[PDB]
């Protein structure tokens, strides 16, 4: 793409600079360039990719929610088409970012990912970006978008339970996000709560095996599970 | 809004 | 431009939505569209324009400072051209935003602004965006860029002192920013301090004339003058 | 960094 002339290592270096500068759109463009070099990503590189797009789409989602709230209130004086148009503009940009990430995953990150840690990470991301599409979907494809998220999360869950310990941060983060999927997207709050609780309790029982540094990583995500459970119960 | 990572 | 087909009123409405959504790049694009309709701007519209671009360029300046710091440290191991290249990329985008705002002011906001409040506001903005150019200037034109800022601020100051009371928020904000120009750009800290102190004291003496709401507006900016004075003395 | 408006 626009990054085709830049060295892979320079793209990664610049992604790290962009992160320090809180330039997440640039960070994402650099990481997209790096992915498009065609080589597999290391753990650190996978995390740069995820951070960049999480921040970009996170900003878009927050803006979409503000606009959707304003639009909903307007449909409870007539102010014309502008609120819908601008919500649609932000929505279309959001969808474009999601399609970009899903495209990277499909061409060809997932198919080359053989190790559990990489394959679960990418399948989790696939679930996440279909979940963001589902948040804004209102038409004929809504059910299929929801099912695409579910299917990606479920494949990730199946691999994670076979291949990773219950405290592995990727396994924990996957469960956290799939539980949110159940609560917010699939209208399955009991499934959400059961998943969060089971994940927390199984992790608790495996903490004894960990170093101090691994313990810190795992417990941080466990706290997020507890935070959601507190919100939901 | 619930926590995700 | 890209906004040529959108109604002026719709652009303004969308700028306000973009502000609520913290979408400042969109806000700026909408306001640029509105300016390019060719009609003068109301007070509220001038403030939308200024808010939008202040936020866009503010983000760019913060990123540039992070990158420049990293670059300076690298020139105190050799890591190649990437840090300079990326600082240059952000710098060029910053300069582009400044050139866009200065272009709006020159074509044709300033020349149509006859009332003191509008003309001082636009001349202050001209000074501000030349000041941001000066922050990153390192070459042959640095002195001329600094002088362009100074000249715009000075014209604004001259009109403000003739036409506005010492508590007028535009007069106060102009003085605040011109004082910063002196301190940070012109290497004139004594001028900066004298301007801030004189502006504060003359405003203090005119507060008695104000309503409660005007008092709140004026005193907020006076506090910023005091904050800078505290930083500098 | 000093205050501006
Ligand atoms: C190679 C790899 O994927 N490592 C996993 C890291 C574990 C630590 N970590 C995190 O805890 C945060 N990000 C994250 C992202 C995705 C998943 Cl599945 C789990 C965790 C980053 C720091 C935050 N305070 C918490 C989440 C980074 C990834
Ligand atoms: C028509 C017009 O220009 N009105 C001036 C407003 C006065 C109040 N105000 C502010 O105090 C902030 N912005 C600002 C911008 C430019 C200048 Cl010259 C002065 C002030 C906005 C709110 C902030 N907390 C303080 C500065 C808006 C403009
Ligand atoms: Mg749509
Ligand atoms: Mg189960
Ligand atoms: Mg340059
Ligand atoms: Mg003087």
């Amino acid at each position: 793409g626009a990054m085709g002339s830049m060295e892979r290592a320079s793209l990664i270096q610049k992604a790290k600079l962009a992160e320090q500068a809180e330039r997440y759109e640039d960070m994402a463009a650099f990481m997209k360039g790096a992915v498009e070099k065609g080589e597999e990503l290391s753990c650190e590189e996978r995390n740069l990719l995820s951070v960049a797009y999480k921040n970009v789409v996170g900003g878009q989602r927050a803006a979409w929610r503000v606009l959707s709230s304003i639009e909903q209130k307007s449909n409870e004086e007539e102010k014309g088409p502008e609120v819908r148009e601008y919500r649609e503009k932000v929505e279309t940009e959001l969808q474009g970012v999601c399609d970009t990430v899903l495209g990277l995953l499909d061409s060809h990150l997932i198919k080359e990912a053989g190790d559990a840690e990489s394959r679960v990470f990418y399948l989790k991301m696939k679930g996440d970006y279909y979940r963001y599409l589902a948040e804004v979907a209102t038409g004929d494809d809504k059910k299929r978008i929801i099912d695409s998220a579910r299917s990606a999360y479920q494949e990730a869950m199946d691999i994670s339970k076979k291949e990773m310990p219950p405290t592995n941060p990727i396994r924990l983060g996957l469960a956290l996000n799939f539980s949110v999927f159940h609560y917010e997207i699939a209208n399955s709050p009991e499934e959400a709560i059961s998943l969060a609780k089971t994940t927390f309790d199984e992790a608790m029982a495996d903490l004894h095996t960990l170093s101090e540094d691994s313990y810190k990583d795992s417990t941080l995500i466990m706290q997020l599970l507890r935070d959601n459970l507190t919100l939901w119960t | 809004f619930p926590a995700t990572v």
